[PDB]
Protein backbone atom coordinates (compact mmCIF):
# COMPACT_ATOMS: atom_id res chain seq x y z
CA UNK A 1 0.00 0.00 0.00
CA UNK A 2 2.91 2.43 -0.72
CA UNK A 3 4.22 3.72 -4.06
CA UNK A 4 6.96 6.25 -3.60
CA UNK A 5 10.53 7.02 -4.39
CA UNK A 6 13.85 8.11 -2.88
CA UNK A 7 12.24 11.19 -1.36
CA UNK A 8 9.20 9.28 -0.20
CA UNK A 9 8.79 7.55 3.20
CA UNK A 10 10.01 4.47 1.32
CA UNK A 11 13.52 5.97 1.36
CA UNK A 12 16.26 3.46 0.41
CA UNK A 13 13.75 0.67 -0.31
CA UNK A 14 11.72 2.50 -2.99
CA UNK A 15 13.54 0.52 -5.68
CA UNK A 16 12.97 -2.97 -4.30
CA UNK A 17 9.27 -2.10 -4.15
CA UNK A 18 8.88 -1.65 -7.92
CA UNK A 19 8.77 -5.38 -8.74
CA UNK B 1 15.00 28.80 7.31
CA UNK B 2 13.91 26.99 4.11
CA UNK B 3 10.44 25.95 2.97
CA UNK B 4 10.11 22.30 1.91
CA UNK B 5 9.12 21.46 -1.67
CA UNK B 6 6.42 19.22 -2.99
CA UNK B 7 6.37 18.76 -6.72
CA UNK B 8 3.46 16.98 -8.27
CA UNK B 9 2.42 15.86 -11.69
CA UNK B 10 4.29 14.38 -14.65
CA UNK B 11 8.15 14.72 -14.57
CA UNK B 12 8.14 15.67 -10.92
CA UNK B 13 10.79 12.99 -10.39
CA UNK B 14 13.20 14.49 -12.86
CA UNK B 15 12.52 17.92 -11.32
CA UNK B 16 13.24 16.51 -7.93
CA UNK B 17 16.50 15.00 -9.17
CA UNK B 18 17.73 17.94 -11.11
CA UNK B 19 17.20 20.47 -8.27
CA UNK B 20 19.27 18.17 -6.04
CA UNK B 21 21.97 17.56 -8.66
CA UNK B 22 22.20 21.29 -9.57
CA UNK B 23 21.78 23.01 -6.24
CA UNK B 24 22.91 20.49 -3.63
CA UNK B 25 23.72 23.33 -1.26
CA UNK B 26 20.15 24.70 -1.45
CA UNK B 27 18.22 21.44 -1.45
CA UNK B 28 18.24 18.17 0.40
CA UNK B 29 16.10 15.33 1.68
CA UNK B 30 14.98 14.23 5.15
CA UNK B 31 15.51 10.87 6.89
CA UNK B 32 12.34 8.65 6.94
CA UNK B 33 11.18 6.31 9.76
CA UNK B 34 10.75 2.53 9.59
CA UNK B 35 9.86 -0.45 11.81
CA UNK B 36 11.74 -2.93 9.66
CA UNK B 37 15.12 -4.33 10.95
CA UNK B 38 18.38 -2.42 10.50
CA UNK B 39 20.44 -4.33 7.93
CA UNK B 40 24.16 -5.10 7.85
CA UNK B 41 25.87 -1.77 7.21
CA UNK B 42 22.73 0.41 7.62
CA UNK B 43 22.65 3.42 9.97
CA UNK B 44 20.08 4.84 12.37
CA UNK B 45 19.50 8.52 11.54
CA UNK B 46 21.09 8.27 8.09
CA UNK B 47 19.24 5.57 6.16
CA UNK B 48 16.24 5.65 8.50
CA UNK B 49 15.12 6.40 12.00
CA UNK B 50 14.33 2.79 13.01
CA UNK B 51 11.47 2.20 15.46
CA UNK B 52 11.58 -1.04 17.49
CA UNK B 53 7.91 -1.18 18.43
CA UNK B 54 5.33 -1.36 15.64
CA UNK B 55 3.06 0.18 18.31
CA UNK B 56 5.34 3.09 19.31
CA UNK B 57 5.17 4.06 15.65
CA UNK B 58 1.37 3.86 15.60
CA UNK B 59 1.46 5.91 18.79
CA UNK B 60 3.63 8.54 17.11
CA UNK B 61 1.38 8.40 14.04
CA UNK B 62 -2.05 9.22 15.46
CA UNK B 63 -0.34 11.86 17.59
CA UNK B 64 0.24 13.45 14.16
CA UNK B 65 4.05 13.28 14.38
CA UNK B 66 4.11 12.09 10.71
CA UNK B 67 3.09 14.02 7.55
CA UNK B 68 2.72 10.75 5.69
CA UNK B 69 3.05 7.13 6.71
CA UNK B 70 2.21 3.67 5.28
CA UNK B 71 2.76 -0.11 4.94
CA UNK B 72 5.31 -2.07 2.90
CA UNK B 73 6.32 -5.73 3.24
CA UNK B 74 4.37 -5.89 6.52
CA UNK B 75 6.60 -3.15 7.94
CA UNK B 76 5.88 0.54 8.52
CA UNK B 77 7.40 3.71 7.01
CA UNK B 78 6.90 7.40 7.65
CA UNK B 79 8.18 10.92 7.20
CA UNK B 80 8.28 12.75 10.51
CA UNK B 81 7.57 16.45 10.78
CA UNK B 82 10.75 16.45 12.77
CA UNK B 83 13.13 14.97 10.20
CA UNK B 84 11.71 17.42 7.75
CA UNK B 85 12.05 20.17 10.32
CA UNK B 86 15.77 19.60 10.87
CA UNK B 87 16.36 19.80 7.08
CA UNK B 88 14.58 23.13 6.87
CA UNK B 89 16.34 24.53 9.98
CA UNK B 90 19.56 23.88 8.04
CA UNK B 91 18.61 26.42 5.37
CA UNK B 92 17.76 23.68 2.86
CA UNK B 93 14.63 23.05 0.81
CA UNK B 94 13.44 19.63 1.70
CA UNK B 95 12.51 17.67 -1.39
CA UNK B 96 9.34 15.71 -0.72
CA UNK B 97 7.65 12.98 -2.66
CA UNK B 98 4.36 12.79 -0.77
CA UNK B 99 0.63 12.77 -1.25
CA UNK B 100 -0.99 16.16 -1.47
CA UNK B 101 -2.49 15.05 1.86
CA UNK B 102 0.83 15.72 3.55
CA UNK B 103 0.65 19.33 2.49
CA UNK B 104 -2.27 20.05 4.84
CA UNK B 105 -0.48 18.16 7.61
CA UNK B 106 2.62 20.16 6.64
CA UNK B 107 0.89 23.53 6.75
CA UNK B 108 -0.61 22.59 10.11
CA UNK B 109 2.92 22.28 11.50
CA UNK B 110 3.68 25.90 10.58
CA UNK B 111 6.21 24.53 8.09
CA UNK B 112 4.78 26.33 5.02
CA UNK B 113 5.59 24.04 2.07
CA UNK B 114 5.84 25.19 -1.52
CA UNK B 115 3.56 22.78 -3.38
CA UNK B 116 4.02 23.03 -7.13
CA UNK B 117 1.80 21.29 -9.63
CA UNK B 118 3.07 20.53 -13.08
CA UNK B 119 -0.06 20.62 -15.25
CA UNK B 120 -0.22 18.54 -18.48
CA UNK B 121 -2.06 20.42 -21.16
CA UNK B 122 -3.12 17.24 -22.86
CA UNK B 123 -1.95 13.70 -23.51
CA UNK B 124 0.31 14.87 -26.30
CA UNK B 125 1.71 17.48 -23.96
CA UNK B 126 2.77 14.81 -21.51
CA UNK B 127 4.64 13.24 -24.42
CA UNK B 128 6.47 16.50 -25.16
CA UNK B 129 7.56 16.95 -21.62
CA UNK B 130 8.54 13.34 -20.91
CA UNK B 131 10.29 11.60 -23.82
CA UNK B 132 11.07 8.36 -21.99
CA UNK B 133 7.50 6.98 -21.95
CA UNK B 134 4.86 5.34 -24.18
CA UNK B 135 1.47 6.72 -25.16
CA UNK B 136 -0.05 4.30 -22.75
CA UNK B 137 2.17 5.31 -19.86
CA UNK B 138 1.29 8.90 -20.75
CA UNK B 139 -2.45 8.28 -20.71
CA UNK B 140 -2.15 6.90 -17.19
CA UNK B 141 -0.05 9.88 -16.13
CA UNK B 142 -2.45 12.37 -17.68
CA UNK B 143 -5.26 10.70 -15.74
CA UNK B 144 -3.45 10.70 -12.44
CA UNK B 145 -2.86 14.37 -13.04
CA UNK B 146 -6.51 15.12 -13.70
CA UNK B 147 -7.73 13.51 -10.46
CA UNK B 148 -4.91 15.18 -8.59
CA UNK B 149 -5.88 18.58 -9.83
CA UNK B 150 -9.63 17.84 -9.45
CA UNK B 151 -9.01 17.04 -5.79
CA UNK B 152 -6.19 19.18 -4.39
CA UNK B 153 -6.13 22.41 -6.53
CA UNK B 154 -6.36 24.70 -3.47
CA UNK B 155 -3.41 23.09 -1.76
CA UNK B 156 -1.12 24.41 -4.61
CA UNK B 157 1.36 27.18 -4.13
CA UNK B 158 1.78 27.27 -7.89
CA UNK B 159 0.78 25.68 -11.16
CA UNK B 160 3.32 25.37 -13.93
CA UNK B 161 2.91 24.36 -17.59
CA UNK B 162 5.23 24.17 -20.64
CA UNK B 163 5.92 22.61 -24.03
CA UNK B 164 9.17 20.99 -22.89
CA UNK B 165 10.65 19.91 -19.60
CA UNK B 166 13.30 22.68 -19.92
CA UNK B 167 10.56 25.26 -19.85
CA UNK B 168 8.79 23.54 -16.93
CA UNK B 169 12.04 23.17 -14.97
CA UNK B 170 12.74 26.84 -15.49
CA UNK B 171 9.32 27.79 -14.10
CA UNK B 172 9.79 25.46 -11.16
CA UNK B 173 13.06 27.16 -10.24
CA UNK B 174 11.49 30.65 -10.71
CA UNK B 175 8.60 29.78 -8.47
CA UNK B 176 10.77 28.42 -5.71
CA UNK B 177 13.03 31.45 -5.41
CA UNK B 178 10.07 33.85 -5.77
CA UNK B 179 8.16 32.22 -2.93
CA UNK B 180 11.33 31.79 -0.90
CA UNK B 181 11.78 35.52 -0.33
Amino acid sequence: ELEGGPYSPLGKDYRKAEG
Amino acid sequence: YARPIIILGPTKDRANDDLLSEFPDKFGSCVPHTTRPKREYEIDGRDYHFVSSREKMEKDIQAHKFIEAGQYNSHLYGTSVQSVREVAEQGKHCILDVSANAVRRLQAAHLHPIAIFIRPRSLENVLEINKRITEEQARKAFDRATKLEQEFTECFSAIVEGDSFEEIYHKVKRVIEDLSG
